[PDB]
């Protein structure tokens, strides 16, 4: 889901 | 929180890709995704875990519970307030942990998960990265003076080594940052075989600090290396060695 | 200044 924070 | 899953697969391969990184994701499966995004300072920390619900469905009773051995809770102080036990269906929740290193510890925190989701009950338990290496900050010194420290840690119990297989290419660049990830500061012309590097750093906790020394050796022929930490504590040197060897 | 050994 794009509202995600994300861990790259 | 009652019967508990057993660590999921993947658990311990996933823990050691936290040792010398702050940022990743922690578990992932068909319901749930855990991030985790971290910082460190002297002897503390503070923790974001992310809750992402990657289903069409609410999670309820949406727990996640920090367990630590009776020894571990002695040595770290985790701080937090739990996420409302709700998580819709597309959502992503958080939590901030506060950490506070008393003294060196071995032991890993287990982060267990339990919700409904429709008619099932899920439970999930995974490897929290907390590592003493966390609190393991650079020293910078000569070659003259980093002989020195190493010859007071002469003791036998003092000194841990290991020989292992590389996990991954012996790439000189990258092996050197991930001995600075892993906190210790690089020393170059200590060794003075240029194929070989030598760390230097101070573990902090609240109670006292540690002085920490290694060696790495590669054998680029072999595809092998032999890792040697000396340190104040026979604990110290174990547990960064059994976390450095991991790395390479 | 030394160590007293070597992997190889």
């Amino acid at each position: 889901p794009k509202g995600w924070v994300t861990f790259e | 929180p009652g019967i508990l899953a057993p660590l999921a697969p993947g658990s311990e391969d996933n823990f050691a890709r936290f040792v010398c990184k702050n940022n990743g994701v922690l578990f992932e499966n068909q319901l749930l995704q855990i991030g985790l995004k971290s910082e460190f300072r002297q002897n503390l920390g503070r923790m974001f875990i992310f809750y992402g619900n990657k289903t069409s469905t609410q999670f309820l009773n949406f727990t996640p519970t920090l367990i630590c051995a009776d020894d571990l809770q002695t040595n770290l102080n985790l701080q937090t307030k739990p996420v409302d036990p709700t998580v819709d269906g597309g959502a992503q929740v958080q939590q901030v942990i506060n950490i506070e290193c008393i003294s060196d510890f071995t032991e890993a925190p287990v982060l267990n998960i339990q919700f409904r989701y429709g008619g099932t009950f899920q439970n999930v338990s995974v490897k929290l990265p907390i590592t003493l290496n966390k609190f393991f900050q650079p020293t910078e010194m000569a070659s003259q003076d980093f002989f020195q420290r190493w010859k007071q840690l002469s003791n036998p119990q003092q000194e841990v080594q290991n020989i292992f297989k590389a996990k991954h290419p012996m790439d000189t660049e990258i092996t050197k940052a991930k001995i600075i990830g892993f906190g210790s500061a690089l020393l170059e012309e200590v060794d003075p075989n240029p194929a070989n590097f030598v760390g230097a750093g101070i573990i902090h906790t609240k109670t006292t600090q540690i002085g920490c020394l290694l060696r790495l050796e590669p054998n680029l022929q072999a595809q092998m290396y032999r890792l040697t930490l000396r340190t104040s504590k026979d604990t110290v040197s174990q547990r960064l060695c059994e976390l450095l060897s991991e790395q390479f | 200044d030394g160590f007293k050994d070597s992997f190889d």
